[PDB]
């Protein structure tokens, strides 16, 4: 269970990210209830985890080029 | 804790605005007579006490009614008049009012000004988290 | 008790008798 | 998860000391209405509660008045100034953790 | 639950300074014999209401 | 053009901001002009419409005045801060979405 | 409706008659 | 090592916090009159030692009262009032505690901005390479 | 070669100590000054510095070591 | 201990290690060459 893997951590991370648009998205119309502090702390924890979606990515891309570009 | 000093100072300015209200009522019932029930009207003060947690607050225990004596006045077409025909007007010193007045006041703006000082040195404070 | 702390039921409310009843 | 375990007391610091701001502006806002009882909030209960609507309670009256008023201007001052320091002390904190958390990535 | 502060600040600005605007004109018409119909001016003032939704700013209900 | 809408939003939000940020100041400016009427838009409703040029309506007057003159001073400055605020807000958000999405191709 | 809301057709002009008809 | 600026700039803000937080109080009660069980209030001044562990920072010892002269005012007309109905008033000095006030926020203001030179210099040093 | 294990233990422990000062100053509960608050995130913050950079120095080097060719 | 000291003992530590790998890589590729050459 690899990709299957893969795909659960993408769908969190989108999650997230939407999670983050629709509140601000409520916010920025008028609706009651949402606080700028939160949707702030919101948008800021969904940068970091793409931030560490990117790094996880850039490193799995590095080992794997460096272990399939030797020659057998 | 750095912090109570916003409580000290508040309290400070609770008194001296309890004393003050106390002061302005007397000056307000100079002159009065026959309050609620027919007992004669009578001065108060207040009492300051420290909050020994050492240094720290100042806060009003109760109000004290001043033990001065009545100003017993011949008038025997008040009702009031006992068997000498005296009624009792209250005991309110005028200069002190005034006086106890200019303290409250005096202390008040110096508390707020320490309290203006504090809140810069806290507002600075907090740059070095960062 | 002490004023200016938290409370879980309100104060009675205030009246100023000129003459008492 | 892990990483809204780390901030969520932070973040529920700041949004009961919003919820306690609001709380302070609407009851030194009617400061002249007679019958309006003063209002706040236990802070320490509301947030260990919250990390275990809102609960409000009545503030005790310092000095009567014939209205029925029971604000006292300078005690709402002191609490207001306290909760907007308190408020802004918890932003920077966190701040300060989501730019480590951050910084941990490089 | 942040921007309700602007709301609540508003409306205790409007208030006030309704009330000032009635004083104002109190003092002016202090010795006002008549008024365009005839009948004698009379000391207006306003009334304030809880402007809640709980707890909010201050609204004057009416004069 | 997945990228163009998703912007749009945020876009469009900051202008209509914009323009109630200009009538806002066209009636600061006109505030002693007789018989002016107080204008304004309506955010939400206008913005749902610009998602789905721009009409205006009359704010409701809040104390007479014999000159003709209905725009208040304390609402609309009220207003004025309150959209500035919004539109700094909107700013900044627009800001971290365009960076996020930026980072990415490094 | 309450006063700072927003209406769709303008205020009625205001008079200050010196003496009623 | 240049981490003990930290121990020692802490040390100097804990010392001026504490003197304020008395200077503050001294101010509050200066009017003040019968503390708790009846002894009248005194003024209270605090001490300063160097927390020598050659040179270091400074610490406060204790809390000493003020041996200036404790004023009196004549009323008998006061249930506190002694054989001579005189009621003892505490020896404060308006002048003095807001000199000692605004000293010592200028000295907390700088003991911060000596921290935030160190760390951004450990900062630079950890940057170095 | 348990050493770098048992310092970035000492450092997480450090900070973790360091949040629950900020935690228990911000319960509203008096046993802080505001100064040694935020003198501990300082130095906390100094501390995990100083890890990663330890971490991103030993990284480059074992990167070095296993790029040899013999 | 001193927090400039450590940084310029990570310094020294990476400047050796830099050197011995050069000198050892630049050896064994020489050897390497000897050994495929007739």
């Amino acid at each position: 269970s690899f990709a299957g893997q893969l795909h659960a951590a993408l769908d969190r991370i989108s999650d997230r990210q939407a999670a983050a648009r629709v509140q601000a998205e409520k916010f920025t119309l008028g609706e009651p209830g949402i606080a700028l502090n939160d949707v702030m702390a919101d948008m800021q924890k969904a940068s970091v985890s793409m931030q560490m979606g990117i790094q996880v990515r850039n490193k799995l891309v590095a080992a794997y080029q460096e272990v399939m570009s030797m020659q057998v | 804790a750095l912090l109570n000093i916003f409580d000290i100072a508040g309290s400070a300015l609770a008194a001296q605005s309890k004393r003050l209200n106390v002061a302005a009522s007397n000056l307000a019932n100079a002159d009065s007579v026959t309050g609620p029930d027919g007992q004669p009207y009578r001065a108060k003060q207040v009492v300051f006490q420290v909050d020994a947690a050492a240094t720290g607050g100042v806060k009003v225990a109760s109000v004290i009614e001043s033990q001065a004596p009545e100003k017993l006045v011949y008038e025997p077409g008040n009702p009031l008049a006992d068997a000498n025909g005296y009624v009792k007007m209250p005991n309110v010193d005028v200069v002190g009012e005034m006086v106890n007045t200019m303290s409250a006041s005096r202390s008040y703006q110096a508390n707020i000004e320490v309290l203006n000082t504090v809140k810069s040195m806290m507002l600075k404070t907090l740059t070095l988290g960062q | 008790g002490v004023p200016g702390a938290l409370s879980n039921q309100p104060a009675p409310p205030n009246e100023a008798p000129i003459a008492t009843p | 998860d892990r990483l809204d375990a780390a901030l969520r007391f932070q973040q529920e610091a700041l949004n009961l000391r919003a919820q306690r701001q609001e709380i302070l502006a609407a009851n030194i806002a009617n400061a002249d209405t007679p019958g309006y009882q003063a209002r706040d909030i236990d802070f320490a209960s509301e947030l260990k509660k919250v990390m275990v609507a809102v609960d409000l309670l009545y503030r005790v009256p310092d000095q009567p008045s014939l209205d029925g008023n029971t604000v006292d201007m300078d005690r709402e001052r002191t609490q207001f100034a306290d909760n907007s320091l308190k408020y802004q002390m918890g932003l920077t904190v966190l701040g300060s953790q989501l730019k480590g958390m951050m910084n941990v990535l490089q």
